[PDB]
RNA sequence: GAUCUGGUUGAUUCUGCCAGUAGUCAUAUGCUUGUUUCAAGGACUUAGCCAUGC
RNA sequence: AGCCAGUGAUGGCCGUGUAGUGGACUGCCAUGGCGUUGACGGGAGCGGGGGAUUAGGGUUCGAUUCCGGAGAGGGAGCCUGAGAAAUAGCUACCACUUCUACGGAGGGCAGCAGGCGCGCAAAUUGCCCAAUGUCGAAAAAAUACGAUGAGGCAGCGAAAAGAAAUAGAGCCGACCGUGUGGUUGUUUUCAAUGGGGGAUACUCAAACCCAUUCAAUAUCGAGUAACAAUUGGAGGACAAGUCUGGUGCCAGCACCCGCGGUAAUUCCAGCUCCAAAAGCGUAUAUUAAUGCUGUUGCUGUUAAAGGGUUCGUAG
């Protein structure tokens, strides 16, 4: 809040850790430090996709 | 580019740029309310013109008209609550008699000086911009704030300010570190 | 002909500007003017004020 | 007086359409002949090349030389005469340079005591002639 | 509704529609008209200058789109 | 905000146009620019020509 | 001022093609259809929802985010699909064009970002599927991550729009006017605050900007506030000098009237002042000024303007 000592946010409570892992979005788990590692840059993935359009098998 | 925000204009320059009578009347208003530029006066001109224009249209309408009753009550509710018109005047015809200083009387820079928290009309603006005034325990730092009728007694210093119950200010802190 | 162009601007002697304290700006400027003409002078009920009156020197 | 019909809107519409061609202001905006004769194809400014520097005399009550230049436009290769303002300011022009030319005011009418000149020089070598005059910039 | 204008065709007539158009600027009217060709069955027998009522149909020709009911 | 002013005569009262004046999510150019919020951005001329990647 | 008919123009009759009606089309028959209430031809132009200006009536703009239509260098044909006469589908011709071993093979940015040219004139060869949606044999989770320059996010950006700093209180002399009360510099304290910089950190899909905060034992900082406001003007219209030097119908100003020929209220400068201010000049177009396009609401004896006189049809 402007010029004050107040702050407002949203909150979720899950019944157990198993349900939290299943439903929580990945970037929110990564904030804690326990999400999936990483994926390669999107540019390279679409680069190979067109390259493999010239070849069979 | 595919946006749907809105915006508009709030003031308007006057025709006849140099009339000695209008030049002096406006200068008198500025140096006595401590305004920064003539645009602040010309804002009040248009907001005044809008209430006058809608009152004129309503007054032309016959009494008991459904549009007249609903809008007529609404404009008086706003005018009374904001402090433009005293509670005895209620006929909707006292709207047109509103003048510029009547609106400029409700400005937060003015009301701070009237309550005596400041030693002048320019001292009060400095205080407002430097986060010292709280209206309803909420810090307000915009001189053009128009004080409602139900909020004059709640105006006071802010807790976070050094003049309130806050920490010592910049001069004290740098003197201690000296 | 075009032989004489810019003759006067090249003939006038050079003179440098003076050094002065900066005037107040913003809301402080409008405050200065309001006391410059509406206060600080007791000419009342005459309205005979001249914003820029020069010393008599008409030779 | 005139026609007062309640069923005579056709006559009143025809009258206004025919009689609207009689004012030079309204006719100039609906006729397309002005744009063709105007060296700027209906544009605020135009770019050209300096051909030579000329000096034109002033009209009768006055007496001076007005220091113009002859400019050939680029977009359509038309030749015009333009006036270079302010004291000096001819030494900043030179020959074969490239200039930006604007109107003089009055929208094609000649201005002042200069006979038949309706254009002024604004930029020379894309720097700005007034900026050069005030020494805020140096010629490239 | 309209006024029968021409009956030179075979099993076909032309009807004229007269109306008035209002121009906002001059607060006045002006006569207009439109011509419409219709099919007329041999049960009826209209002369030029009568009034007819016509109802829509499916395209019966390049231009014909209406049919004649209750000549009067 | 339902407003006008300078130029024809030795002076006057007119018709009448030139010039002044205020805007424009209206374009461009000149000079000058501390903070913040919201924002249009190769239509205008050439539906002209296009390397490379998606 | 006339338009339409060999070779379809307006209608009729059985037919054929289409998904279907139809002159859409074949054969035969009739002579019709449109037009001064402006047809036919020519010019400018994508429609609309809407923007600007606003006593009222109006004038003007609308390529552009929503809806509709059309196109994919130029122009024609067609396969597959329920649906295309599709351009990141195919075939050919016309204009420019790439590689080659000279036998041949290709190319279509008015999609995204970028280059040349054109011009008075317009941004990065960025990140991401987190949100909004479409497609799909798909909910999310694992021994197991759908694509998506549609879309969103940040860089450049005084088109334009909304808030808003560049200082506030006093002290002591010197004063200025007026009649003892604002005031104009000279010395000098005394607080306050943000441009500036840094996180326990918030945001974020990740970074940025806002919003918090200079201890919570425990956290940097204006005083010739060098943290220094500009752009146009001072004869009139139009606010503001009968100031001081230079030039001498020259140089120049001047939107209009005008200024300059030795005392320039107008040029080139210094000093003051005025307007409005992070803004302000100039050019072009357009709206109001304009009762100078007049329906509301003009003028026609002499200023521009009543036909030479009668008859007369549409209106
Ligand atoms: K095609
Ligand atoms: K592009
Ligand atoms: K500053
Ligand atoms: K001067
Ligand atoms: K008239
Ligand atoms: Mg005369
Ligand atoms: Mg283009
Ligand atoms: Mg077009
Ligand atoms: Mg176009
Ligand atoms: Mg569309
Ligand atoms: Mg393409
Ligand atoms: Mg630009
Ligand atoms: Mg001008
Ligand atoms: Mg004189
Ligand atoms: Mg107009
Ligand atoms: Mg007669
Ligand atoms: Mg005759
Ligand atoms: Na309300
Ligand atoms: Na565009
Ligand atoms: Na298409
Ligand atoms: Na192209
Ligand atoms: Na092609
Ligand atoms: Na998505
Ligand atoms: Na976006
Ligand atoms: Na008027
Ligand atoms: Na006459």
């Amino acid at each position: 809040k402007f010029g004050g000592g107040k702050t407002t946010g949203f909150g979720l409570i899950y019944d157990d850790l198993a349900a939290m892992k299943r439903i929580e979005p990945n970037y929110r788990k990564a904030r804690l430090g326990m999400g999936k590692k990483k994926l390669p840059a999107r540019k390279s993935v679409k680069e190979r996709r067109n390259r493999n359009k010239k070849i069979r098998g | 580019m595919r946006n749907y925000n809105n915006f508009n204009r709030v003031w308007k320059a006057p025709r006849r740029p140099f009339e000695k009578e209008r030049l002096d009347r406006e200068m008198k208003l500025c140096g006595q309310y401590g305004l920064r530029c003539k645009r602040e006066i010309w804002r009040v001109n248009m907001t005044l013109s809008k209430m006058r224009r809608t009152a004129r249209l309503l007054l032309t309408l016959p009494e008991n008209h459904p549009r007249r009753l609903l809008e007529g009550s609404a404009i008086m509710r706003r005018c009374h609550g904001y402090g433009f018109l005293d509670e005895d005047k209620d006929k909707l015809d006292y709207v047109l008699s509103l003048t510029v200083p009547d609106i400029l009387e409700r400005r937060l820079q003015t009301v701070v000086f009237k309550h005596g928290l400041a030693k002048s009309v320019h001292h009060s603006r400095v205080l407002i911009q430097q986060r010292h005034i709280a209206v309803a325990k909420q810090i307000v730092t915009i001189p053009s704030f128009i004080v409602r009728v139900s909020s004059e007694h709640h105006i006071a210093f802010a807790d976070a300010s050094p003049f309130g119950n806050g920490r010592p200010g910049r001069v004290k802190r740098v003197k201690r570190n000296a | 002909s075009l032989a004489r162009a810019g003759k006067v601007k090249n003939q006038t002697p050079k003179v440098s500007k003076q050094e002065k304290k900066k005037q107040p700006r913003g809301r402080a400027f409008k405050r200065l003017k309001y006391t410059q003409r509406y206060l600080a002078k007791t000419l009342k009920a005459g309205e005979k004020l001249r914003m820029n009156k020069q010393p008599p020197g008409k030779a | 007086t005139k026609t007062n019909g309640q069923h005579a809107a056709r006559k009143l519409v025809r009258l206004r359409r025919k009689n609207r061609w009689a004012d030079k202001g309204w006719k100039k905006s609906h006729t397309f002949v002005a744009q063709k004769a105007n060296p700027f194809g209906g544009s605020s400014h135009a770019k050209g090349i300096v051909l030579e520097k000329i000096g034109v005399g002033a009209k009768q009550p006055n007496s001076a030389i007005r220091k113009c230049v002859r400019v050939q436009l680029i977009k359509n290769d038309k030749k015009i005469i333009a006036f270079v303002p302010n004291d000096g300011c001819l030494h900043f022009i030179e020959e074969n340079d490239e200039v930006l030319v604007s109107g003089f005011g009055r929208s094609g009418h000649a201005v002042g005591d200069i006979p038949g000149v309706r254009f002024k020089i604004v930029k020379v070598s894309s720097v700005g002639l007034y900026a050069l005059y005030r020494q805020k910039k140096e010629k490239p | 509704r309209g006024v029968v204008h021409s009956t030179k065709m075979r099993r076909s007539i032309v009807i004229r529609r007269n109306y008035l158009h209002f121009i906002r600027k001059y607060q006045r009217y002006q006569k207009r008209h439109r011509n419409i060709t219709v099919h007329c069955s041999p049960c009826f027998d209209p002369k030029p200058g009568d009034e007819v009522v016509v109802g829509q149909c499916r395209p019966l020709s390049k231009t014909i789109r209406y049919n004649v009911l209750q000549v009067v």
